[PDB]
């Protein structure tokens, strides 16, 4: 609980390696980030400000 | 490159149900015991100086002990916002009322030395309980149940209310005791354990206000982990208050005799 | 030369014990009845609009009925200033609490129109009772017993506390109702009969303040006798409130349904 | 009980006809007064600023 990401990174990521996507809860969190779940069952947080991550969200099925 | 999201320690949640239920039951038992050991004057408890203030501290502890489990986690859903608001309101009202009784006694022991003055004692107790019930307005307005569990509300339309609540908590819990301990071993009466118990809940609330209002910003995941660990430790040190206060009251009563 | 000194009419004195004891018993009976026909939901009282406010008004009338006999004359000695102070304190606290609850239900009816809002209703009731307990401080500080009877105190220094008390009484009892009606019949639903039982207790309290302060003067004997008669009549019209209010609540609930 | 009088007079009084002495409670009362009780079942109030009442107060047995 109280998930947060203080060190969000805007680097590019592979598209196929992911498995699911999630939003954040900025209750106690500093500057906002996003949560994505990889196919390797490893969670990750990244900077949503970049254009590459925006294209990643656009390409996400999300349905 | 890990870049993994940070996760909280999250101690107090459901797995710690005993620390709520058993604590509340022991608190109500002890508080009722020390209450009807005064309501029954056959045990030579009538010779104490200023006993009604002592009994009011005890009944405040009893109310707090009764109220503990309603806002406690571990229980499932169906907890309406009404019950959660009730819990916060009476819990913080009891805390404020006891702190105000302590502040009144430590400063007007001289007035109490004249015996049991009827008008003075009655006016003091009624005004103190009225202002305690008044001071719990911001917390009871800024209360809710997020999915059925008691959390405080920090939102744009509640910023002023929560700021007033947190400044009142700061005052009553850390500025009031240290204010009484100003005049820049200890000399004042032994019952400072009340404010020692509520001191972490006073200091941490200001930091929670600063962080939750986006004024400050955290550094790393270690800072966040320390923050919520301190928050949970302060909550535990304020919830053990049920069992703390009546025993200190009894020791004070049976040591000054 | 007759020049006969004026003797007080002193209506309500001991010979009028029924109007205290029987009124208190009937009031507590009626208040408990109207409260426990609300606390038992089998009588179809659940769907009433804003029923907790009605319950708070009823429990105020209850507490007033309980307090009635403690400060009533007719009973002999052994009463102390403590009992008189308690009587006046909870007496006027119940009066203020009921008046404030009616003010809330009159001005904040639109807020109650959204149903039973938990946080809003709880904050309103807790703040109203806290401020009612606060407003009764001057009367409970300026109260005492002279041989056993409970009377207000008009000393050379208590004039400030009594002035605060009487301006608060004037406001709450006659400025508040007329102020609500001051929009210069259709409005003022039937329950404004509550303030008819205190409007005299506001006007006569103001006149008594002016007379005691020695700023005014009594021109004739008939003036003093009429002042005494008006004071006693207002006291009776305030004591009958205990039985009046719950019946008004019942009429409202069974006529608006 | 609770006795006042607005028009106290400072005339003379019969010395031998008086019976007892009393004082007033100025609670609602105008100018402070004093209550004299006589042997013929008459109770009267008089102005306390006169010299005659000053003589009467000391001439009263009061013991």
């Amino acid at each position: 609980s109280t998930t947060c990401c203080y060190r969000f990174i805007n680097k590019k990521i592979p598209k196929q390696r992911l498995e699911s996507y999630r939003r954040t809860t900025s209750s106690h969190c500093p500057r906002e980030a996003v949560i994505f779940k990889t196919k390797l069952d490893k969670e990750i947080c990244a900077d949503p400000t970049q254009k590459w991550v925006q294209d990643f969200m656009k390409h996400l099925d999300k349905k | 490159e890990a870049a993994a999201p940070c996760h909280s320690c999250n101690l107090l949640d459901d797995s710690a149900l005993p620390f709520f239920i058993l604590t509340s039951v022991l608190g109500i038992l002890a508080s009722s015991t020390v209450l009807f050991m005064l309501f029954r004057p056959l045990f030579r408890w009538q010779l104490c100086p200023g006993w009604p203030v002592l009994a009011q501290l005890a009944v405040g502890s009893a109310l707090f002990s009764i109220v503990v489990p309603v806002l406690a986690p571990g229980l499932g859903s169906t907890r309406s916002s009404a019950l959660c608001s009730l819990g916060y309101c009476v819990w913080y009202g009891s805390a404020f009322a006891q702190a105000l009784l302590l502040g009144c006694h430590a400063s007007l022991g001289h007035r109490l030395g004249a015996g049991q003055v009827p008008g003075l004692t009655l006016g003091l107790t009624v005004g103190i309980w009225g202002v305690a019930a008044l001071l719990t307005l911001p917390v009871t307005l800024a209360s809710g149940a997020s999915g059925g569990l008691c959390t405080l509300i920090y939102s744009t339309e509640l910023k002023a209310l929560q700021a007033t609540h947190t400044v009142a908590c700061l005052a009553i819990f850390v500025l009031l005791p240290l204010g009484l301990f100003g005049a820049k071993g200890p000399w004042m009466n032994i019952l400072w354990a009340w404010f020692i118990f509520w001191w972490p809940h006073g200091v941490v609330l200001g930091l929670d206000f600063l962080v939750r209002s986006k004024l400050l910003l955290l550094s790393t995941c270690l800072a966040q982990q320390a923050l919520d660990l301190l928050l949970n430790l302060a909550e535990a040190l304020a919830i053990l208050h049920c069992v703390a206060t009546p025993l200190l009251l009894a020791l004070f009563c049976h040591q000054a005799t």
